[PDB]
């Protein structure tokens, strides 16, 4: 008869062994630009609604001076 | 025992040998970086790799006819070759454990 050891019609395809760790381009700096920019938002945000509940805060003042009396 | 006793085994024992050298080194290499990190912190690694490894004793099971502590080396060359259809599997490991050193 034929033998019956492994090997099979060379070669197994290709392997790869070499090291890959890539692709990271979100990063310049321009992450900062990003984040300080998203602070950037914050501020003017928060700005109004602080300037809003000032408003608030004048009109309620006023309610309690008008009851006063 | 071989080199004081004057004899040379096999080619195809010797590549076995080299084979199952290597992949035992992998073994003994996994171990050492994964069980590294758990005693240190890091509770995960340690499984992620060590499936893998499990998957190594998977192999050896086949080859010796048991897990570990298996023999499977003699003076004078290994004996009871590869089951049929071993070579498969070990190339299907081999092929993705690059992918999983990588993570």
């Amino acid at each position: 008869k034929v033998k019956q050891d492994m090997p099979p019609v060379g070669g197994y395809g290709p392997i790869d062994y070499k090291r890959n760790l890539p692709r990271r381009g979100l990063s310049g700096y321009s992450m900062f630009a990003v984040g300080i920019g998203a602070l950037l938002f914050g501020y003017w945000s928060m700005m109004r609604w602080n300037r809003e509940r000032r408003r608030l805060q004048i009109e309620d003042f006023e309610a309690r001076i008008a009851l006063m009396p | 025992v071989e080199k004081l006793l004057n004899i040379q085994p096999p080619p195809r024992a010797q590549w076995i040998r080299v084979l199952f050298g290597e992949i035992t080194r992998l073994l003994n290499h996994i171990m050492a970086v994964t069980t590294h990190a758990l005693d240190i912190g890091a509770m995960t690694p340690f499984f992620w790799m060590f499936e893998e490894r499990e998957k190594m004793f998977e192999f050896y099971e086949r080859v010796s006819g048991a897990r570990m502590h298996a023999a499977y080396v003699r003076p004078g060359g290994v004996h009871q070759d590869l089951p049929l259809g071993l070579m498969d599997d070990i190339y299907e490991f081999s092929k993705n454990f690059s992918l999983r050193i990588d993570e």
